[PDB]
C-alpha cells in the first residue's frame, strides 16, 4: 500500500515502443500495488495506448520473466501531456550484469527441472533457481524512496 | 435463512475486495461528478453499497430479490455509458466474477 | 591507461583500466590503499575473451540512448563464463 | 559511427575502438602506445589480407555490423625483428563443448 497507482480520472494517452529485441510484457500496477499483465508487444512494435496520469508501469520479458528499461528506468509514470499529448515510453534491454546475463542464458538452454546436475557450487544453484520475478524487484523499489 | 448469508459473507465480500469495485460502493454524486442527467436516464439507482447496507439489515426477503439488485448496477452502467467505456469495462469484470462463484450456489431456506 | 589480463593458459589481454574496473574484483584488487597487471590461474583465455568483450559492451552501452543489443553467449562456454563472472563480481 | 575491433599476435590481444574514417596507417601509430615498436616495423593483416597504409578502416571492410562491442572483429599483427617477416602467429584457444544436460 505504498507503491501504488492513484485513483485518477485524467487523460494521458501513452505510446509504448518495445525497442528491445524481446517479447515485452507490460504490467500495470494496481491501486493496491499489484501486477496486472497487459497484451504483449512483439519486438520492434509500438502501440498508442491511453492511460491516466498517476498510474505506474514497469516492463518484463513475457517468457523469461526478466526486467526491462523504460526510458533508462525500471518504472514508468505518465507525464504532463498538453501540447505534447502522446507521452512516449521507449523500452530497451537493461545493461545486464555478466553474471545475471549468463544466469539467464543457462536457464534458457537447460531444462529448469535439472539445474542441479551441473557441476557448480551449491551457492550458484539458488542463483539460477532465483528467477527474475516481478514483485521480487518491487520490494527493492519500495525501499528506494530516501 | 442461509441464502441471504451466502451472498453476504462469500459472494458480497469477494466482490467488495476487488480493485475495479471501488466506485460501485457509493451512489453517484451528480453535482460533483459534473453530470445532472444521471437520475433522469437511470430510474433505479438502488445499488452501489446500498446493496450491502440493505443486505445485512434484512430488507431483501429472498434469494432472488437481492440478486436482481446486483444486475441493476451492471445494466445501469451499460445504459448510460457507451459500450467500451472504462467504467463499463470495470462493471463487466465485476459481473463476470459474480457469475463465476454463483454456479456452486446452495439451497434456499 | 591500459591494464593487462593474463589467462591460465597464457593469453595476454590489453584492455583499458576503466573497462576492467567494472569488475568488482578488479576494483578491489587494484587497491584502495595503493602494479597494474594481473593473471588468473583458473580463467581460460577463451572465457577471458568474452570477459573483456563484456567490458567493452559493459562500458559502451551503460545509460545510453542507443538501443542496447542483447549479449551473445555460446552455450558450451556459458557454464565457464558464469563461474568466471561469479568470481569477478560483475 | 565507430567500429570495434581487436588486434592479435601470439598469446597477446588488444581491445580497442576506432573510427571508420581513419586509415590503417593511423591505427599502427596507436599500437606504438601499447607495444612501443615503430609502425614501420609492424604490419597489420585482415586474416590473410595485407593492409595498405592508405585505405581507411571502412574501405577494408570492418563495418558496425561485423565489428561490434559485443562481438569484435579480429585483425592481425607481425614483426620483422631486424630484417622482415614473422607471419602469421594465428593463436586460438579451445573451450570444453559438452552439453551434459543441455
Ligand atoms: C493494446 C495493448 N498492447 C499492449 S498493452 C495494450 C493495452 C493497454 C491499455 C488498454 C486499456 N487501457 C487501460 O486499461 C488503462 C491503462 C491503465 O491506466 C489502467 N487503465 C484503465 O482503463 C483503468 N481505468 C481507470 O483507471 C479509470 C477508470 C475510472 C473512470 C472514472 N470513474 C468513474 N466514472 C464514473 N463515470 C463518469 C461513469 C458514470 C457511471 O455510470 N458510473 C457507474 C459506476 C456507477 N463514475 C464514477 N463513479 C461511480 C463516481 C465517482 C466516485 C465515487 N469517485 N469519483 C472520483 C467518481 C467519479 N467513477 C472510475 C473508473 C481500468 C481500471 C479499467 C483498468 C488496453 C490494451
Amino acid at each position: 500500500p505504498v507503491l501504488r497507482s492513484v485513483n485518477s480520472r485524467e487523460p494521458s494517452q501513452v505510446i509504448f515502443c518495445n525497442r528491445s529485441p524481446r517479447v515485452v510484457l507490460p504490467v500495470w500496477l494496481n491501486f493496491d500495488g499489484e501486477p496486472q499483465p497487459y497484451p504483449t508487444l512483439p519486438p520492434g512494435t509500438g502501440r498508442r495506448i491511453h492511460s491516466y496520469r498517476g498510474h505506474l508501469w514497469l516492463f518484463r520479458d513475457a517468457g523469461t520473466h526478466d526486467g526491462l528499461l523504460v526510458n533508462q528506468t525500471e518504472l514508468f509514470v505518465p507525464s504532463l501531456n498538453v501540447d505534447g499529448q502522446p507521452i512516449f515510453a521507449n523500452i530497451t534491454l537493461p545493461v545486464y550484469t555478466l553474471k545475471e546475463r549468463c544466469l539467464q542464458v543457462v536457464r534458457s538452454l537447460v531444462k529448469p527441472e535439472n539445474y542441479r546436475r551441473l557441476d557448480i557450487v551449491r551457492s550458484l544453484y539458488e542463483d539460477l533457481e532465483d528467477h527474475p520475478n516481478v514483485q521480487k524487484d518491487l520490494e527493492r523499489l519500495t525501499q528506494e524512496r530516501i | 435463512t442461509n441464502q441471504l448469508q451466502y451472498l453476504l459473507r462469500v459472494v458480497l465480500k469477494t466482490l467488495w475486495k476487488h480493485q475495479f469495485a471501488w466506485p460501485f460502493q457509493q451512489p453517484v454524486d451528480a453535482v460533483k461528478l459534473n453530470l445532472p442527467d444521471y437520475y433522469k436516464i437511470i430510474k433505479t439507482p438502488m445499488d452501489m453499497g446500498t446493496i450491502k447496507k440493505r443486505l445485512e439489515n434484512n430488507y431483501y426477503w429472498n434469494a432472488q430479490e437481492c440478486i436482481q439488485d446486483f444486475n441493476t448496477m451492471f445494466t445501469n452502467c451499460y445504459i448510460y455509458n457507451k459500450p467500451g467505456d472504462d467504467i463499463v469495462l470495470m462493471a463487466e469484470a465485476l459481473e463476470k466474477l459474480f457469475l463465476q462463484k454463483i454456479n456452486e450456489l446452495p439451497t434456499e431456506e | 591507461m591500459y591494464v593487462k589480463l593474463i589467462s591460465s593458459d597464457g593469453h595476454e589481454f590489453i584492455v583499458k583500466r576503466e573497462h576492467a574496473l567494472t569488475s568488482g574484483t578488479i576494483k578491489a584488487m587494484l587497491s584502495g590503499p595503493g602494479t597494474n597487471e594481473v593473471n588468473f590461474r583458473e580463467i581460460p583465455s577463451h572465457v577471458l575473451s568474452k570477459v573483456c568483450m563484456y567490458f567493452t559492451y559493459k562500458v559502451r552501452y551503460t545509460n545510453s540512448s542507443t538501443e542496447i543489443p542483447e549479449f551473445p553467449i555460446a552455450p558450451e562456454i556459458a557454464l565457464e563464463l558464469l563461474m568466471a563472472a561469479n568470481f569477478l563480481d560483475c | 559511427m565507430d567500429v570495434f575491433l581487436m588486434i592479435r599476435r601470439h598469446k597477446t590481444t588488444i581491445f580497442t575502438d576506432a573510427k571508420e574514417s581513419s586509415t590503417v596507417f593511423e591505427l599502427k601509430r596507436i599500437v606504438e602506445g601499447i607495444l612501443k615498436r615503430p609502425p614501420d616495423e609492424q604490419r597489420l593483416y585482415k586474416d590473410d589480407q595485407l593492409l595498405d597504409d592508405g585505405k581507411t578502416l571502412g574501405e577494408c571492410g570492418f563495418t558496425s555490423q561485423t565489428a561490434r562491442p559485443q562481438a569484435p572483429a579480429t585483425v592481425g599483427l607481425a614483426f620483422r625483428a631486424d630484417d622482415t617477416f614473422e607471419a602469421l602467429c594465428i593463436e586460438p584457444f579451445s573451450s570444453p563443448p559438452e552439453l551434459p544436460d543441455v
